RNA sequence: ACAGGAUCAAAUCUUCCUUGAGCGACUCGACAGGCAAAAAAAAAAAAAAA
RNA sequence: UUUUUUUUUUUUUUUUUUUUUUUUUUUUUUUUUUUUUUUUUUUUUUUUUUUUUUUUUU
């Protein structure tokens, strides 16, 4: 799947479809989400109130 | 086959005839039967050979979204341009990422490129460019046989968005390899959505008679739409799943009900495709019992419908090849020089046809005006006028039906809405007439021809011609006016007038067609018996004959003379340009009919007019009538005394089958 | 150049832009190559562009390279984007399919709905959306592509009522436009004089006879004379005479004024323009003295076939030709008749079963009129008969047994071939008729080693020499 | 309502293991009675099977939430059936980085002087 | 006046299991099989006569004589143009290249598509001492008695 | 590859010329297989489906 | 080029509207053995090396 989605990809950049500031920060938007996704819920489990959750995050 | 295309190309007289595109269709085509395949399965062998060094959940590979129309960016700079991207744009820019509900959201308020009509913040964009809907559902392959027909219900109710052909074809797939394991009866549903999907929103032929669904209104002066990618002529299913799912219904055969049948003949139908061993396996199952009285109304007319269109052209091939298989045998030069040497309709099993009939009867009034002029359509397609074979007893029940129907039909309850569900219903109307006129004329024919070797249906006939004529009338001043062959610069002309009116001029000469038969009918009536079958097969043939008279109609006179009237007023402000190819020879001999003991109707009719209107298309279109109709109107037109240098030019100079005999 | 073949085989693979070499080979005649390189297209058909796929598709048409294969991948690929694709673009892809004779009626309906569609939007007044900026062609049709489609049909043998009913249409307004000028520089503007020859080139092809049309350019052909160039009224002319009455008083009073400028003009025309010359005189139907005219014309072209013996690349109907100047017992000039024979010899791989049999007839015509001159038979063409008799052997699957009785008659009468292409046409003959049960009322071997020709060295026999 | 697999969250869920071969959905069923399960039997039981069909003995069981799964679990804990106890554990997890903590690794060993042990 | 076409040969020359003119016969002995088995399904299910055979899974066929009748005709003409086809690529072939493909001429795994193995080996081993024995036998004119360790016997040898 | 070209033009079945030697021959283009389990004198023996 | 005379009735028309056979855009389908045991798979490498572009011939 790395190989074909490489060759794949390279295809794309030749062709000037890939955008890479594009992959970029869908990549870093998803990855920051995910992990601010993890300590919200985290916080959540514990039974704070919404002030204390806002104050957290 | 190498000799047979060849002649094809070298054929100078061989064309395509089509009056409107909408009017050609898919090539038919007839599976065959299924055998076991031992070479198939060894070939399998060779394909899963590094199945072991491979992935083990994506193996296959990954589909690519479609190109764009024009180049993109030269330094491919999309997110510092800032402009709305389409899904597909987006999803190949971005890698082919997904980007679920939450972070498009989260994406769309920092920057304006995810602000594009495709990019719903509530449902997502899909790794291939999937959206509104098809990107909240996993891929087809993935998904279990038990959960498909589910997937697919829930996808159906969701040059934009050109992502759902992937969908759909990864679907398409992924049935046929399940195919074997899902329920008889879910396989059907499976199917049907895949046709409805692929032939959503499309127009039937003009000179159709089956169709899967019936036209209403849609929430355009006509209100039709017309579209080139959804046309007739592209296939919905590939022949490929319907040659595989084959033999599963043989198997289960009997665990199908009958709304189940009546879809998987419905679908069929629509494919185009045929196969011999599960239409007589059909056939021979469903008959009447003192069960076919299980179907519903609903269900029995396209039952029946499919089944017809089916068999019409199974038969018409079977035909073609009889012919074809004589070349393939071998003659060896004894045989040539002993040869030397020497040389010094019925596509309807008995019982089924009969059951129909009675169905027919018994619930003639629960039937309603589509499904009782489609069914009535196809089974008048046997009877014929050349004299197994159905009985009288069987023609008889299919008139009293037809008979019933027409007493107890309402005549119109929709307060007159769109005026191609206007015309539509008009040709219905006449389709019931046609069905009508067939069946006098077939027993009347028989009973004559039988008698010399040893039911009221005019009342009810009456007031079609009365409807239609009030009807044609009615549509063709509502109807916008168009330009005429006879008489930015460019002539406005919207393709979706013409198809209405070229449903108009079917209906009315499929009118014509039945007042003429009408005649023959009636005249068969006791000059010896034999002396009038001779006649009456003259008039069929096109041969020389005795002159025909409007008086033997007798009561029907007025409302033939009124028909009349209505297709000249039509073709006096229409031309003659939209009117069909295989009943032109009908539309002149009513007009020979209306030409005796006249009084003033010698001037409207010339002997622009509708006449010369009715000419010029014949002189047009010479060149794909057949003999019949050829000499038909070479008697015809000698009949009336029309003189016309251009058609007399093409009666005589143009045929070899009538020109050059006598 | 084998080398930069060998080498683009080799290196095919990381063309990126793989169509712009096939566009290549296919101006160079690079058929091999060109048949080589589907291999490595067939899969990548999906990712190339719109525009790139009916290039391709053009390419392939252009060298008469049927590829069912690739054909229906590109047919295939190009369903989503057929509705957003320019006229010209169209047009090629059409073309190219044409060139192929692939005959997808299917493809063919949907372009025509869409060029309709397209000319009503036009017709209403709307812009064009679509449209070195000038990178991509309009979206609007034309009259120029109108008549492009249309040849592709009549090409395709697809009779398009619909289609052809607003053609006339644009085409009648186009004349009635035209003929309202007021000044020469306003004149032949939307059209030239070579589109209603295409026009009527199309009708004639489809077998369609459209009165109305065939009038309104006849009268615009009458009023513009002036303006027509001698080969296109030729033509014209031609296809006219063949579908309309010429005992009409309209077209009548029309063939009269052509055929006198023909006369006239006739030493600037070719073989394919006298060949139509000489039909068009023989069909012609004047009221005047008749009998000078047909004698006028055979005259001439009797006297430009001999100052045109040294023409190789024109395309004739030869055969017609011969025929047409042995009517009536008229008796065929040696020189003429051996230069018609010389030239007619190019033409046997186009020649068609009804060719043969024409030309066939022809001979056996000019041959039975008796002795002329120093030749005590006649003129004869044994080179030309031998050959005529292998190609028809050669070709037994492709006539009628009514046409090859008729061909086989002929032949017989005309010169009587070599032995060996006369055996094998009697087999052939009764197999066809035990075949089709033909047995005309009318009509009331072995071959062995020294029958084979010498030269071929079949024979046990040896010979002196090097 | 959408199935379990395709939704885009997983409720809380249980694993069981020894079971025997004669195991259906309705036997898992009728032994988890008296609680609210996630959906029907045959989308909050789920069998583990090889390609081949087999079963591995394994098993998963949906439950409404992480209260109910854990009563459940407190309560069938080494409970018969087709003459055999089946086990319950947990199959999610808490959301902490537990795992960082590790046991301090022995720096000392003589397995010359040490009883002999199969410990890992 | 008509341009003739060039067809592509690409398909005669592709070899490999995708492409089907070039594989549609790839096994020789195994494509009988199929002729076979096609014939006796189609025998023992066209022509029932109220004896179920036991073949097959049961299908829902016509068991009218007309239908089968049709079938029949549809049966023979695609038998017919198979035999066809197979005749002239084996033609063209032939004719081009030269190569021919005969039928087996001795009993070989090979022939049965089987590898070689030991077992086998001493299968074939096996078989040959007991042919062996079987034509050693008859040449004998006399029955070998039976006897034992600790008897007197009395042999006699050229 | 009968792929291209010439000629008053070839038996069925190309009269003659070009392709430097049609890439040494055939073939493939999702082609090819190092390591692990198991087996294992060289060698051979497993279709895919947790 | 009217009157009139002669020739020809799908067999030979003063000539291909001309006689024959389109599967056409689709020749498309997973065999055998097998009461019961075990590894059936776990991982990686590999093809675009161009200046896509001198943007698709109004």
């Amino acid at each position: 799947t790395r190989f074909f989605h490489r060759k794949r990809l390279k295809w794309l950049d030749r062709t000037r479809q890939f955008d890479y500031c594009l992959a970029r920060r869908v990549f870093k938007s998803k990855y920051e989400e995910n992990c601010r996704r993890r300590k919200i819920q985290v916080l959540q489990a514990r039974g704070a109130s919404d002030a204390v959750i806002e104050e957290a995050n | 086959s190498v000799a047979s295309r060849i002649h094809f190309l070298n054929s100078r007289t061989r064309f395509q005839t089509a009056v409107h595109a909408s009017d050609v269709a898919p090539p038919f085509l007839l599976l065959p039967l299924a055998s076991p395949r031992p070479l198939l399965a060894y070939h399998h062998r060779f394909r899963t050979r590094n199945r072991k060094r491979g992935s083990r959940f994506h193996p296959h590979p990954l589909p690519l979204p479609p190109p764009p129309l024009s180049p993109p960016r030269s330094d491919a700079a999309h997110l510092f341009a800032g402009k709305p991207l389409a899904a597909s744009a987006v999803s190949t820019a971005a890698g082919q990422q997904t980007l679920p509900p939450p972070l498009l959201r989260h994406l769309q308020g920092l920057f304006p490129v995810f602000r594009g009509p495709e990019c719903d913040p509530s449902c997502g964009v899909g790794p291939a460019g999937e959206a509104a809907g098809l990107a909240l559902l996993p891929p087809p392959s993935l998904v279990e046989p038990r959960h498909l027909e589910d997937l697919a219900r829930r996808a159906l109710q969701a040059g934009a968005c050109k992502s759902d052909r992937l969908f759909w074809r990864e679907l398409a797939a992924r049935v046929e390899k399940v195919r074997d394991l899902l329920p008889i009866e879910s396989l059907v549903r499976l199917l049907t959505i895949l046709t409805l999907n692929g032939a959503s929103g499309t127009v039937r032929p003009v000179k159709q008679i089956f169709q899967a669904f019936e036209t209403q209104d849609e929430d355009n002066r006509t209100g039709l739409r017309l579209a080139s990618e959804t046309l007739p002529c592209v296939r919905p299913l590939p022949p490929r799943l319907l040659l595989a799912s084959t033999r599963e219904f043989l198997e289960d055969l009997k665990k199908l009900s009958p709304p189940a049948t009546a879809a998987l003949a419905a679908t069929f139908a629509w494919s185009n495709c045929a196969s011999s061993a599960l239409l007589f396996a059909l056939m021979e199952r469903w008959a009447w019992r003192q069960h076919l009285g299980d179907f519903t109304p609903a269900d029995f007319a396209l039952f029946v419908s499919a089944l017809g269109h089916l068999l019409s052209q199974q038969e018409a091939t079977h035909v073609k090849y009889s012919r074809q298989a004589r070349h393939l045998r071998e003659i060896s030069g004894k045989q040539i020089m002993a040869a030397f040497r020497e040389q010094k309709a019925w596509h309807f099993t008995a019982a089924f046809f009969d059951g129909c009939c009675r169905f027919m009867a018994t619930r003639a009034e629960s039937f309603s005006l589509f499904s009782f002029a489609s069914a009535a359509r196809t089974l008048v397609e046997n009877l014929d006028a050349v004299a197994a074979c159905p009985t009288p007893d069987s023609v008889e029940a299919l008139a009293k039906a037809i008979s019933l129907f027409v007493a107890s039909w309402d005549g119109g309850d929709k307060t007159h809405g769109r005026l191609a569900t206007r015309a539509a219903n008009l040709l219905l109307v006449a389709r019931l007439l046609r069905a009508a006129s067939q069946c006098e004329l077939y027993i009347h024919l028989h009973r004559a021809l039988r008698l010399e070797a040893e039911v009221d249906t005019v009342g009810a006939c009456k007031t079609l011609l009365e409807h239609i004529s009030c009807e044609l009338g009615l549509l063709h001043s509502e109807l916008e006016a168009l330009p005429l062959l006879n008489s930015r610069g460019f002539v406005h002309i919207s393709p979706d007038t013409v198809y209405v009116r070229n449903e108009l001029l079917a209906a009315a000469g499929e009118s014509a067609a039945a007042v003429v038969r009408l005649h023959h009918a009636k005249s068969l009536l006791q000059l010896s018996t034999g002396a009038r079958v001779d006649r009456v097969k003259r008039w069929m043939r096109g041969q020389q004959a005795e002159r025909m008279q409007l008086e033997t109609l007798g009561e029907l006179k007025s409302e033939a003379e009124h028909l009349a009237d209505a297709i000249d007023r039509v073709l006096r402000e229409r031309g003659a340009a939209g009117l069909p190819t295989e009943q032109l020879a009908d539309l002149m001999e009513v007009f020979a009919l209306c030409v005796g003991d006249k009084r003033v109707s010698q001037t409207p009719e010339e002997t622009l007019s509708s006449l010369q209107a009715l000419s010029s298309e014949i002189v047009r279109r010479y060149a794909a009538l057949d003999v019949n109709q050829k000499r038909r109107i070479k008697w015809a037109t000698r009949q009336m005394d029309w003189k016309d240098p251009y058609l007399n030019h093409c009666l005589g100079r143009f045929t070899a089958a009538v020109t050059r005999q006598r | 150049f084998r080398l930069i073949a060998r080498g683009i085989y080799r290196t095919a693979k990381r063309f990126i832009n793989l169509p712009r070499v096939c566009v290549y080979l296919a101006k160079l005649n690079a058929t091999g190559d060109l048949q080589d390189l589907s291999r490595f297209l067939i899969p990548q058909v999906e990712a190339y562009f719109p525009f790139q796929l009916c290039l391709l598709a053009h390419a392939f048409g252009s060298v008469r390279l049927q590829d069912k294969v690739l054909f229906a991948a590109i047919d295939e690929a190009l369903r989503p984007h057929l509705s957003e694709l320019p006229a010209a673009m169209l047009v090629k892809l059409t073309q190219g399919y044409a060139g192929a004779l692939v005959h997808n009626y299917g493809l063919l309906a949907r372009v025509s709905l869409l060029l309709q569609q397209r000319l009503s939007r036009a017709a209403t007044g709307e812009a064009d959306p679509l449209t070195k900026r000038r990178h991509s062609g309009p979206l609007l049709p034309t009259l120029h592509h109108l008549l492009a489609f249309g040849r592709v049909c009549a090409d395709l043998k697809y009779q398009d009522f619909g289609y052809l009913e607003m053609l006339s249409i644009q085409m009648q307004a186009a004349f009635r436009a035209d003929l309202a000028v007021s000044s020469s520089r306003e004149t032949f503007q939307r059209f030239s004089p070579f589109s209603v020859q295409e026009l009527v080139e199309i009708f004639h092809r489809l077998k369609v006879n459209d009165v109305s049309l065939l009038l309104a350019a006849l009268r615009h052909v009458q009023a513009r004379m002036h303006d027509y160039p001698p080969s296109c009224v030729a033509s014209i002319g031609f296809c006219t005479a063949q579908m309309l009455p010429c005992d009409a008083s309209t077209v009548r009073q029309v063939h009269a004024q052509m055929l006198e400028v023909l006369q006239e003009a006739v030493p600037l025309l070719d073989l394919c323009s006298l060949g139509q010359l000489a039909a068009f005189a023989k069909k012609a139907k004047p009221r005047r003295n008749r009998s000078a005219l047909r004698s006028s014309v055979f005259e001439a072209v009797e006297a430009r076939v001999i100052e045109l013996q040294g023409d190789g690349r024109t395309v004739f109907d030869v055969g017609r030709l011969l025929e047409l100047l042995s009517l009536n017992g008229r008796r065929v000039s040696e020189e003429a008749f051996h230069i018609l024979c010389r030239q007619a010899h190019r033409h046997l791989d186009l020649f068609e079963p009804q060719d043969f049999c024409r030309l066939a007839r022809a001979l056996a015509r000019v041959k039975c009129q008796g002795s002329r001159g120093e030749q005590s038979e006649g003129l004869q063409a044994s080179s030309l008969v031998n050959a005529l008799a292998r190609r028809t052997l050669r070709q037994e699957d492709e006539f009628s047994p009514r046409d090859f009785l008729s061909l086989l008659r002929s032949l017989t009468l005309a010169g009587p071939p070599d032995r060996v292409y006369a055996v094998p046409l009697k087999e052939k003959l009764r197999r066809k008729q035990v075949l089709h049960n033909y047995f005309p009322a009318s009509q009331s071997e072995q071959l062995l080693e020294s029958d084979l020709p010498p030269s071929s060295r079949q024979t046990p026999t040896l010979r002196k020499g090097r | 309502t959408e199935p379990i697999s395709h939704m885009q969250e997983k409720p809380a869920t249980l694993r069981l293991r020894g079971l025997p071969y004669r195991t259906t959905a309705e036997d898992i069923a009728n032994f988890f009675e008296g609680y609210s399960l996630a959906g029907p039997p045959d989308e909050a039981i789920q069998l583990h099977r090889r390609m081949d069909g087999r079963p591995t003995g394994w098993a998963s069981v949906y439950f409404e939430s992480e209260q109910e799964a854990r009563r459940a679990k407190q309560d069938k804990h080494r409970s018969y059936l087709h003459g055999r106890y089946i086990e319950i554990f947990i199959n999610f997890e808490t959301g902490e980085l537990e795992w960082i903590h590790q046991p301090q690794l022995s720096e000392n060993v003589n397995r010359k002087h040490h009883g002999k042990d199969n410990r890992g | 006046l008509r341009h003739r076409v060039l067809p592509s040969s690409l398909p005669n020359r592709l070899f490999s299991v995708d492409n089907r003119e070039t594989t549609r016969f790839w096994p020789p002995p195994l494509q009988k099989e199929e002729d076979e088995r096609r014939g006796a399904f189609v025998e023992s299910c066209l022509q029932p006569s109220g004896k179920a055979s036991l073949l097959q899974p049961p299908q829902c066929l016509p068991r009218a004589p007309s239908h089968l009748a049709k079938l029949m005709e549809e049966e023979e003409r695609l038998r017919l143009y198979r035999h066809l086809k197979k005749e002239e690529r084996d033609a063209a072939t032939l004719n081009k290249f030269g190569i021919w493909a005969g039928e087996p001429i001795a009993d070989t795994p090979a022939a049965k598509m089987q590898p070689l193995v030991a077992r086998t080996c001493r299968q074939t081993m096996r078989h040959l001492q007991q042919i062996e024995i079987e034509r050693l036998d008859k040449q004998r004119n006399f029955q070998v008695p039976l006897f034992g360790p600790g008897d007197l016997m009395e042999v006699k040898y050229e």
